[PDB]
């Protein structure tokens, strides 16, 4: 249950806020992704 | 038995080779199309994806199992969602279904075949991932690696080919008359000889040819014509002929009965 | 983006009649038929059994437009014969011949292996 | 960039053969197409021009 930040490579769930850094727990490469959204999208089939 | 007629030729599960016989071109046509575009059936037209880490987009998966044929069978006792009293869908108008894909084989694939029917059937042919495959698992959804997951859910609903292509059963049909241009319908290209350089077709054995002696016969209209109605899976081949031939007769229905519904007033 | 919904082609819209019927000035004994989401498939098939009522004088039929799902059918007849009559008739007449085929290509595939 | 369910064309279906179509290739090697039950080109070139991306946008990471 809930996830907030992802890694470039390792992809681990990580989770943060201001000034806290914007590193990972472990690889430096200081990227991440912002993990999908909680509310389901609806599409269509056309 | 009486007007127009029809005499089957090799005829198979995924086609229906006929001859149709005693009716107006004009008629034979109108037939023609209804099947290409007007019967019911099922297809997916909802997806809500909770999870997907394939390669493919959201919509593009979508796409794909708007596509994927579902069974249609008793495609007639259901409901459009257009119709039905139930806000948004329902078992009584609608087919639900789940698709849950985990990559755990260190290539892993999604068929069609992996398709669950969560709604209530009310026991009734219909909703089923059509497979002809030889295997067992026909329409290759798509692939994925590793870790990659993908949670969908399907909404099944009528519709027909006009609304979308995802719908119409047919897919393809041979239509052909008079292969001896008699009636002279065209005017064959040529460099020296029409009838050396023009292929012959394999329609030319069930009626006489030209006869030179002969001149030209004028009061001929085109009668009989040479089909072939091949089939996706969803209504059985024989069906996606019949239906036809009835959806067509209830619209020529409604022109009648739309008719009487102006006489009162 | 400026593409109606496909359900256009089908579905009447808040109130439209499949027919709308008005008479022809041009000529007499003659009416001119709107018809509402519909196309050749229906169209041409109506045009053309009425071309069998050797009482109907007139008949042709026409796709304004290729955006819009209507097309209008126009009919003339003998002397006091009315069309809309003709149309019923040459209209019955079509569900018959099917009505047949339906029936001829049932008894017909029955008998295949 | 996976394969078409059904030609765009005429309509019919051709999910499934893709694997049966590969695979008649590199073993039975062989025509394929025209066991694999596809007549007309509509459907064929579809088959038969395909050029499976997918693959190696699987040989990425996460
Ligand atoms: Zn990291
Ligand atoms: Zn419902
Ligand atoms: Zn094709």
């Amino acid at each position: 249950y809930g996830v907030k930040y992802t890694c470039g490579a390792c992809a681990h769930n990580f989770s943060l806020n201001k000034s806290d850094p914007v590193r990972c727990k472990e690889c430096g490469h200081r990227v991440i992704y912002k993990a999908r959204t909680k509310r389901m999208s609806k599409f269509l089939t056309t | 038995s009486k007007e127009p007629k029809v005499n089957i030729i090799n005829a198979q599960d995924d086609e229906v080779e006929l001859m149709l016989s005693d009716v107006n071109l004009s008629l034979a046509n109108s037939l023609r199309r209804t099947m290409l575009a007007e019967v019911p059936t099922l297809a997916i037209d909802l997806v809500e994806i909770k999870m997907n880490t394939s390669v493919l987009a959201d919509e593009f998966i979508s796409h794909r199992l708007g596509l994927i044929p579902l069974v249609s069978e008793d495609v007639e006792e259901m409901k459009y969602s257009r119709d039905c009293t139930c806000e948004d869908y329902c078992d009584e108008c609608s087919v639900v279904l789940e698709l849950s894909a985990r990559h755990e084989g260190e290539t892993t694939d999604v068929y069609s075949s992996s398709l669950i029917k969560v709604s209530g059937p009310g026991n009734l042919n219909v909703g089923e991932p059509v497979r002809r495959d030889d295997y067992d698992q026909g329409i290759l959804l798509c692939k994925l690696r590793n870790h990659q997951e993908l949670n969908i859910r399907c909404i099944a609903k009528k519709g027909i080919a006009k609304e979308h292509a995802k719908w119409s059963p047919c897919s393809a049909i041979a239509f052909e008359y008079d292969p001896h241009n008699k009636l002279k319908h065209t005017d064959f290209w040529f460099e020296v000889d029409a009838k050396k350089e023009w292929p012959d077709s394999k329609y030319a054995t069930w009626e006489e040819p030209p006869k030179p002696g002969e001149v030209f016969d004028y009061k001929a209209k085109p009668n009989r014509f040479y089909m072939t109605v091949e089939t996706t899976g969803s209504l059985k081949a024989n069906q996606v002929f019949s239906r036809g031939i009835k959806t067509l007769q209830e619209k020529l229905a409604n022109v009648l009965f739309e008719l009487e519904n102006s006489r009162p007033a | 983006m400026n593409a109606p919904d496909r359900f256009e082609l089908f579905i009447l819209p808040d109130d439209v009649p499949k027919l709308k019927i008005t008479p022809d000035s041009r000529v007499p004994n003659c009416i001119i038929i709107k018809f509402e989401r519909e196309d050749h498939t229906l169209a041409n098939l109506l045009r053309e059994e009425l071309a069998l009522y050797p009482d109907v004088t007139f008949v042709a039929y026409k796709v304004e437009h290729p955006l819009f799902a209507n097309f209008v059918m126009r009919l003339q007849t003998e002397e006091g014969t009315r069309p809309k009559q003709a149309l019923e008739r040459a209209c019955a007449s079509i569900i018959n011949k099917l009505k047949t085929l339906d029936h001829k290509f049932n008894e017909e595939w029955n008998i295949k292996n | 960039m996976i394969i078409p369910v059904r030609c765009f064309s005429c309509g019919k279906v051709v999910g499934d053969k893709w694997d049966a179509y590969l695979r008649l290739l590199e073993e039975g090697k062989q025509d394929a197409l025209d066991e694999l039950k596809l007549k007309r080109y509509c459907c064929r070139r579809m088959v038969l021009t395909h050029v499976d991306l997918i693959e190696k946008f699987l040989r990425y990471n996460p």
